[PDB]
């Protein structure tokens, strides 16, 4: 679909909100990102070695 | 103080029988000490309602 | 040559009737003209109480 | 050949692979004990209308006993009475009588809750799904002649299977009609029992459950549950002699001694599982208005 | 997520006529007898006698198609769905009910752990999708049959999209948390919050 | 409309109900956990106690049928029958034959412990063989066909249930009606 | 023939099955309206 | 008890005149009516229904 296009755009929900009261409990600072692919990730032997 | 046979097993076991011509139950315990044919009826287990 | 034969008295396998007069069985037909083969059998009339 | 001549000359032990038992089979080898419960199988694709007919005399009376107290109705009350329990707005009289028209509404009362009782009696009908049966089983007049019915069909075995030599042994003229009706693929005569290439199928019982457990549309039909048939078992064939027979025979009956054969029975085995017409009935409404009409030619002559 | 009723009035359309003709055999006449039979057909001496006949066999052909009527309603609706993984349509699959999860989902590794699900494995390795919304619209489209997924998600989505409706079985009920690293001080407050949220209605909050 | 729910329900009250009068087998949890009612019981020493003396975990019910072990099956039936019992764990085709005997006797669906009846014998001996091969011969023919003709295979609207109170309320009815119709001549 | 506008009461109480009408027109439509209450 | 004294101190002062001791004794209580509601843990109370 889109092999190299990487904005910042708006996440927010659950889990966002979840994210969200660990960080007003807990003292730190937060990065958000999406993940490089569209999967969870599976154990797989690679195709090399 | 011993487990011991009775009925028509334990009278074939004294040998006042010689062959027990019966629906015999055929099962692992029997089967250890006696022989068995091959089977003529073959049946399961139910429960009797009225 | 003769073998001795013990039987439970099973309801739908082992009839159990008494003799018409001394030692005999009225031999009786089924549906299909086929006279029951009825044999002598020797056993109690009750159980031990 | 097969497993037999693997067993016989002693390039085996035993066959662990499922076979059938007949005579010869013991005696070329001995077998254990039955495991499961696997024949043959052949697979295809009052007083009502008394009593009330007594309460109609005893309404007939009543109305003489009106026409008697206070001139047509004496015993013209029945067209009334048996117009009356269908409710079909019928002009038939109006009585004066005050005791026929209690006794013409406890009549309909009845009639009410009687056709009631009907729909509901229906409906009990509806719950019982009738399934017919062609073949009643191995003792079928369809099993003496094909042609003595109007199709001629056809049925047959697996090739080189002992349910041929049961065949051979039992109906060898049946074997010479299935000499036209051989077949080879076991799903290739499945789907020749689905496209219409062939009417039924004998084999073993189990193995057709198993095929019809997981059959989609489930529009296969079975004969009975193994009532008209070999009544045989599976088996592990042994050597003459074989050191291993008690305690094979041993294990297998403790193997049915725990449920664990009935737990592998659970998990192996799946056995799951209509218009708008009462034609008999029906038949019945025109044997019954052929009656009734034949009851108005009889009063004709008079 | 009749033909019975044309020989119905074929039989009455002899019935009224013979009705007649007994009248005309031992006595506007023929509009009476006529209108005399409609009254009768539809509920609105001796040939009263078959009057009478005709009367019951009409009322027990209505009560026999209201019957049936009510036989082919009510009993032919709940064969339409889907008994769940202990489906031999499922177990035993074919070409017909297309049924899948996500590509490299841990529900496959779970279906690959247990030994007794490779015939469903190697039909769903052939339609693995990439996200979940893939899935929503092949089923939307009738290009799917059913689905595999967790429970809430799938709930959402039937309220969302009324069409899309979830089955009745409930198995391998799971729970989801937080994933972390390995031994690191980020443990120990982030599950004593979680419980701190589970201990007030904040988690009903967020419900 | 009162009369027509008067019809849908009683087609709710004798047409789809059906209280559970029957166990549908052994996995019913009333006989696992069982009471002073749920009866369950079978022929003192047979095989089927020890079989489920073996079931680790239907203890319960081996300890349970110890009061309600009887000697011959026919005793279980009479009990059974003067509503001493209320469940028999029995082999089937017996049942099925006093089914055709009687007709209140009634089995369940659930068909379990699939085991089989043969011939009991000795030990090694000279009439081992030949037995197995003339039962075999007997299965090959329909020798056993012919025995389960004779024993096994053979076998031997209605409107009578809140009507006929009603049958027997209306023809008492008459009596009252007429003895009315008895006041109005001493009126008239 | 008062049945011009009070033919409402026969015709709801010929739904429920509960004068006689000697229209043919009126013969044929409540025998339509009534094959409907049947099976309404 | 402890859940509900972090939630609702009041409704624990109401359950201080409606307290008692046995499980099955407050099953009984709901069996004749003694009692209009029970809060337990759910799957116990599934297996008992
Ligand atoms: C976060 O985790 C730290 C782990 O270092 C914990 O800190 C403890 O705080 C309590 C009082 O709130 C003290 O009794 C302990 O001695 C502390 N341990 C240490 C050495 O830190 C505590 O779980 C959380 N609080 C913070 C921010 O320290
Ligand atoms: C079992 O029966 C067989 C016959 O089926 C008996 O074997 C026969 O013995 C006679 C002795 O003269 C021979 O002439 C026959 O040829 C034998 N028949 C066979 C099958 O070879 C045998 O004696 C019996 N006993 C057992 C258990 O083997
Ligand atoms: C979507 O992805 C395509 C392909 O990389 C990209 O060209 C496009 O700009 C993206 N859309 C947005 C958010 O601009
Ligand atoms: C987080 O910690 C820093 C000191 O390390 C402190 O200045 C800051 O106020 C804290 N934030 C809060 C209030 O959690
Ligand atoms: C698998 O092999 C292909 C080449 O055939 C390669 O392009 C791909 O990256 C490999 N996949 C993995 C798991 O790295
Ligand atoms: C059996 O025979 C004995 C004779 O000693 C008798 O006392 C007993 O009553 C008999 N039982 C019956 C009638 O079966």
């Amino acid at each position: 679909g889109s092999p190299r296009h990487t904005v910042p755009q708006c996440c927010y929900g659950f889990c966002i909100d979840l994210l969200i009261k660990l960080a007003r409990t807990m003292n730190f600072t937060y990065e958000v990102h999406l993940v490089a692919d569209g999967k969870f990730g599976t154990q797989e032997r690679v195709n090399n070695s | 103080n011993k487990k011991e046979w009775n009925g028509m097993m334990g009278e074939l076991l004294s040998g006042q029988a010689d062959m027990i011509v019966a629906p015999l139950t055929i099962n692992n315990e029997r089967a250890q000490y006696i022989e068995f044919s091959k089977p003529f009826k073959y049946q399961g287990l139910t429960i009797l309602v009225k | 040559t003769r073998l001795k034969i013990v039987t439970i008295h099973q309801e739908p396998f082992v009839y159990v009737k008494p003799t018409m007069s001394d030692g005999t069985c009225k031999e009786e037909f089924t549906v299909n003209g086929d006279p029951v083969k009825k044999v002598i059998c020797t056993g109690p009339n009750d159980t031990s109480p | 050949n097969g497993m037999i001549g693997e067993v016989v000359y002693q390039r085996a032990v035993m066959a662990v692979g499922s076979l059938t038992i007949n005579e010869e089979r013991s005696e070329v080898v001995d077998f254990s004990v039955p495991f499961v419960e696997t024949g043959i199988s052949v697979m295809v694709s009052a007083s009502v209308w008394v009593m009330m007919f007594v309460m109609l005399l005893i309404v007939s009376a009543i109305a003489v006993f009106v026409f008697e107290y206070f001139s047509f109705t004496i015993g013209k009350a029945i067209w009334l009475l048996w117009g009356l329990v269908f409710n079909n707005s019928v002009p038939v009289q109006n009585p004066k009588g005050t005791t026929s028209k209690i006794m013409v509404s406890v009549w309909a009362f009845f009639a009410v809750i009687f056709l009631a009782s009907y729909t509901a009696n229906l409906a009990a009908f509806m719950i019982q799904e009738e399934f017919v049966d062609q073949v009643t089983g191995l003792s079928d007049k369809k099993f003496q002649r094909p042609h003595d019915y109007s199709p001629p069909f056809r049925f047959g075995t697996v090739p080189a299977g002992s349910t041929e030599r049961n065949i051979r042994n039992n109906y060898p003229y049946m074997h010479q009609y299935m000499t036209r009706f051989n077949q080879r693929g076991v799903e290739d005569a499945l789907v020749s029992l689905k496209t219409g290439k062939l009417d039924a199928f004998i084999y073993d019982a189990a193995v057709l459950n198993y095929k019809a457990g997981r059959d989609e549309g489930c529009k296969l039909v079975t004969i009975g549950s193994g009532y008209i048939f070999a009544t045989t078992g599976y088996g592990i064939a042994l050597q003459k002699g074989s050191p291993w027979k008690r305690q094979i025979d041993l294990a297998l009956l403790q193997f049915v001694g725990d449920g664990e054969m009935e737990e592998l029975e659970t998990l192996w085995l799946t056995g799951i599982c209509s218009s708008q017409l009462d034609i008999d009935n029906m038949a019945g409404v025109f044997y019954m208005l052929a009656a009734a009409m034949a009851l108005s030619l009889i009063t004709f002559i008079w | 997520k009749s033909t019975l009723w044309l020989l119905v009035g074929l039989s009455v359309h002899v019935v009224a006529v013979m009705l007649y003709l007994l009248d005309r055999f031992s006595p506007l006449t023929l509009s009476s007898a006529m209108w005399f039979s409609w009254g009768v057909l539809l509920n609105s001496f001796s040939a009263r006698i078959l009057g009478m006949v005709w009367a019951g066999f009409a009322m027990i052909i209505v009560a026999s198609y209201t019957a049936n009527l009510a036989a082919f309603l009510v009993l032919d609706r709940p064969e339409e769905r889907i008994t769940g993984i202990n489906d031999p349509r499922l177990r035993n699959p074919s070409d017909k009910f297309i049924y899948a999860t996500v590509k490299q989902s841990s529900v496959d590794i779970y279906f690959r752990r247990q030994v007794e699900l490779s015939t469903m494995y190697r039909h769903m390795e052939k339609h693995n999708y990439e996200s979940a919304a893939e899935a929503i619209q092949a089923v939307r489209d009738n290009k799917l049959h059913a689905f595999i997924w967790d429970s809430a998600v799938l709930e959402f989505e039937a309220s969302q999209k009324c069409d899309l409706v979830t089955t009745g079985e409930l198995f391998f009920r799971s729970g989801f948390g937080i994933g972390m690293r390995k031994d690191s001080p980020w443990k120990q407050n982030v599950s004593l919050s979680i419980l701190k949220s589970h201990e007030n209605g904040f988690m009903e909050d967020l419900d | 409309i009162i009369v027509a729910s008067y019809t849908a329900n009683l087609a709710a009250f004798l047409v789809l109900d059906r209280p559970e009068e029957r166990i549908t087998g052994i996995n019913d949890p009333r006989l696992r956990n069982p009471s002073d009612k749920f009866i369950y019981a079978t022929v003192k020493q047979s095989s089927v106690d020890i079989y489920f003396r073996r079931q680790v975990e239907l203890s319960t019910m081996y300890r349970h049928m110890e009061k309600h072990n009887y000697e011959s099956a026919a005793e279980a039936i009479q009990a059974v029958r003067d509503n001493k019992l209320h469940a028999f764990i029995w082999d089937s085709a017996v049942l099925e034959f006093e089914a055709s005997q009687k007709c209140d006797l009634v089995t369940t669906g659930e068909l379990f412990f699939r085991s089989g009846f043969g011939i009991g014998m000795r030990k090694d001996s000279p009439w081992k063989q030949n037995v197995s091969l003339s039962i075999l011969k007997s299965h090959e023919n329909g020798f056993m066909e012919d025995l389960d003709k004779t024993w096994v295979r053979y076998q031997e609207t209605l409107t009578f249930e809140n009507m006929a109170g009603v049958f027997m309320l209306v023809a008492g009815g008459i009596v009252a009606g007429i003895f009315l119709i008895f006041i109005e001549i001493a009126y008239k």
